[PDB]
RNA sequence: UGUACAACGGGGUAUUGUAAGCAGUAGAGUAGCCUUGUUGUUACGAUCUGCUGAGAUUAAGCCUUUGUUGUCUGAUUUGU
RNA sequence: GUGAACAGCCUCUAGUUGAUAGAAUAAUGUAGAUAAGGGAAGUCGGCAAAAUAGAUCCGUAACUUCGGGAUAAGGAUUGGC
């Protein structure tokens, strides 16, 4: 069932006492994770783009909050998966306060 | 019970909080809390810091000259216990701190009035020197009426 | 001391420190001055004439509510050749450029 | 707490205050007993050379010339132009004791205000005239 | 409470142990105290005797007139410098430590006190009281 | 299939101490194009003042929720 | 670049990104820290830690083979514009 959506998510909150050389390698399991339970499927990809955008202040400078789009996509033939997949992507935005999740059209 | 304030906050000190302080000339330094105490040994000056109501009443913020602010002095003279003054005391302390807040909040509105003359100037300074950004936006609402039709 | 005696001894009779005092009325002898009010307990309020003083100052209410010195409420907008259509657009404009 | 604070703001280290200076330099005896005590084999300078801003007292003559003419001292100075902010400006800030607060403000103005001023004038006129 | 002290003694918290110097409060001669022992202490393994306001401790003199030196003498702590907790709602501490010097009646060796006298410790002491110029 | 559960958002408590941005007739001083000044000004200029108790954080083991968007029959075993 | 310096910390050219990894954060450890009041009462013993530290000006004892001792000890100071 293809549909994207919008969302934030609090990393303020997970990140919460971590070591600093394990900041930013254990948000990218937070995202995977976050979207294993609004999305419903398990295999995630994350796009480079978001990659550089977590990786940006170093490996203890991540963000409190980002600002997601994740896209729930068709799969292809003989995957042994599933024909569900996520695809994880970041939208760029002013200050990541004050939004809540969104439903995006299709076109 | 004494609701004292804090020698360096000015915020009320209820019995059980704060540290007192005695220097051996004899006057009490009593605290609100541990961060007016531990700012206080370190020799500072709430005429300096911002937070604090020192600076607040000397900086032209918050009103400090008021006719009601003359009602809570203090008394060294003990009056009798009638109780026709006690059950209109309970009354004026009712309405005294209600006309300290009409005028407090009239003293901001001094304060705060003509900051939407600035807020119009700034916005005059923001669209005209950008001539170009304004074309980007005519073609993002014909685009977007146009997704309707 | 003999009254201390007759009930109880001397470590459990408890001596009443009101009822041997003077008021204007031995009615209210043991009441209970409340000591707090919200803020700003109740002894640095307390004189002769509380009330009398109070005339004073509602009177500087009508000497100021009068004045239009208490005017809170302010709806309008007024420019140079600007309106509130106008007024609206460019602070509409300038939260875009921001944004 | 820290490392650096306890080191010099502990109990055992506290210097005078703010608070007593002003008082000192308000009258004209009390300068001329600090200028002038007798002298002690428990103070660093045997009891003499001792500065009233700073309440410090210092070796040798020599290191009063060369202690006023520093960034230290110009804080000290600096720090005493006004009112010694006692208890009664953070009473006043309340709402409580305005009366008590104003008249002392209106001393400080006209009465204790040019007689301070007229005491550090003169030290000024003393410590260059013997150093 | 012991002898001289009249009335009961509250726990106060035990800022000066054993071997601590404080200031002498009062015009006998004396500038700081040494304390070799506190009085109506305890005994456990491995503690030291500690003092508190309105003790009374033997204590000898390090610095003063060669006729008080060199013997043990009560006396009793009027300033503390650690903070204790009177009964209604507040901690207190003063700047220093002191303590002025008495026979084991309780009865003061100077004639005046200088300085700030405790409140608990005026309490405890009538001597103290009536030589104690500031209370508190 | 609801006093549902969760993710965000909105209030309440707290934490530090006044955000960026412009603006000023604040600013020790120095130079200049000179309209040779009658604050001569635009420049440079630590900092200070105003918009500004503003801004930032707020549960990871805080409080609260008439809002937004979702999820709600997987697996195993047991009987006198 | 800071600096007296080839000290220490940071970067360009060039080079690596190799050393079993995931999840939790009990005790006891190993390595590193901060503590109110008192200040060697600990202990065979101040072991260990803390404190002092660069530079400029002032100042500097007994002792002696006159060269030293000496950075003796002890004080005032250090930013920005």
């Amino acid at each position: 069932d293809v549909v994207t959506r919008e969302y934030t998510i609090n990393l303020h909150k997970r990140l919460h006492g971590v070591s600093f050389k394990k900041r930013a390698p254990r948000a990218v399991k937070e995202i995977k994770k976050f979207a294993k339970l609004h999305m419903g499927t398990d295999d995630v990809r994350l796009a480079p783009e978001l990659n550089q955008a977590i990786w940006k202040r170093g490996v203890k400078g991540v963000e409190y909050r980002l600002r997601l789009r994740i896209s729930r996509k068709r799969n292809e033939e003989e995957d042994a998966k599933n024909p569900l997949f996520s695809y994880v992507e970041p939208v760029l935005v002013a200050s990541a306060k004050g939004l809540q999740t969104v439903v995006v059209e299709e076109d | 019970m004494r609701i004292y304030q804090c020698h360096f906050c000015s915020s009320p000190c209820y019995p059980g909080h704060g540290i007192m302080f005695v220097r051996n000339d004899a006057k009490e330094f009593r605290f609100c809390r541990s961060k007016c105490h531990k700012a206080f040994k370190q020799r500072r000056n709430p005429r300096k810091l911002k937070w604090t109501k020192a600076f607040r009443k000397a900086a032209g913020k918050e009103l400090a000259v008021d006719s009601t602010l003359t009602f809570a002095q203090r008394r060294n003279v003990p009056v009798r216990y009638n109780r026709e003054l006690v059950a209109t005391t309970l009354k004026a302390m009712a309405r005294i701190e209600e006309i300290r807040q009409k005028r407090e909040r009239a003293f901001y509105k001094n304060r705060m009035r003509g900051n939407k003359e600035k807020d119009f100037l700034r916005d005059k300074k923001l669209v005209e020197s950008n001539p170009e950004l304004l074309r980007i936006r005519e073609v993002e609402i014909a685009r977007k009426l146009a997704k309707e039709q | 001391r003999d009254i201390e005696a007759e009930n109880g001894g001397a470590g459990v009779f408890n001596v009443n420190l009101k009822d041997k005092y003077l008021l204007e009325d031995d009615e209210w002898k043991n009441d209970i001055m409340p000591e707090i009010l919200d803020g700003k307990n109740v002894y640095d309020f307390l004189d002769p004439e509380i009330a009398a003083k109070l005339q004073a100052l509602e009177e500087e209410e009508e000497k100021l509510e009068n004045e239009g010195f208490y005017n809170s409420d302010d709806e309008e907008e007024i420019y140079d050749g600007f309106e509130a259509s106008e007024v609206d657009d460019i602070k509409e404009k300038a939260a875009w450029i921001r944004n | 707490m820290g490392r650096y604070s306890v080191k010099r703001y502990k109990t055992k280290r506290r210097t005078r205050d703010l608070d007593l200076i002003y008082n000192d330099l308000s009258t004209k005896e009390s300068v001329q007993k600090l200028l002038n005590q007798p002298l002690d084999e428990t103070k660093p300078g045997l009891g003499q050379h001792y500065c009233i801003h700073c309440a410090k007292y210092m070796e040798t003559a020599i290191a009063l010339k060369t202690h006023l003419k520093g960034k230290v001292h110009k804080r000290r100075v600096k720090e005493l132009r006004g009112v010694p902010y006692t208890q009664e400006v953070s009473d006043a800030a309340a709402g409580y004791n305005l009366n008590k607060f104003l008249n002392r403000v209106q001393e400080i103005t006209q009465s204790v205000g040019p007689e301070k001023e007229s005491n550090e004038a003169l030290l000024k006129e003393h410590l260059d005239s013997t150093l | 409470s012991g002898n001289g002290a009249q009335g009961t003694k509250f726990r106060i918290s035990l800022g000066l142990p054993v071997g601590a110097i404080m200031n002498c409060a009062d015009n006998s001669g004396a500038r700081n105290l040494y304390i070799i022992a506190v009085k109506g202490s305890g005994s456990r393994l491995n503690r030291l005797p500690a003092a508190s306001l309105g003790d009374m401790v033997m204590a000898t003199v390090k610095k003063g007139k060669p006729e008080l030196r060199k013997k043990v003498m009560p006396a009793i702590v009027v300033r503390q410098a650690k903070s204790w907790r009177r009964r209604d709602g507040v901690f207190l501490y003063f700047e220093d430590n002191a303590g002025v010097i008495a026979n084991p009646k309780g009865e003061m060796k100077g004639s005046a006190i200088t300085g700030p006298v405790g409140k608990e410790c005026a309490d405890l002491w009538p001597r103290v009281a009536s030589n104690s110029g500031v209370v508190v």
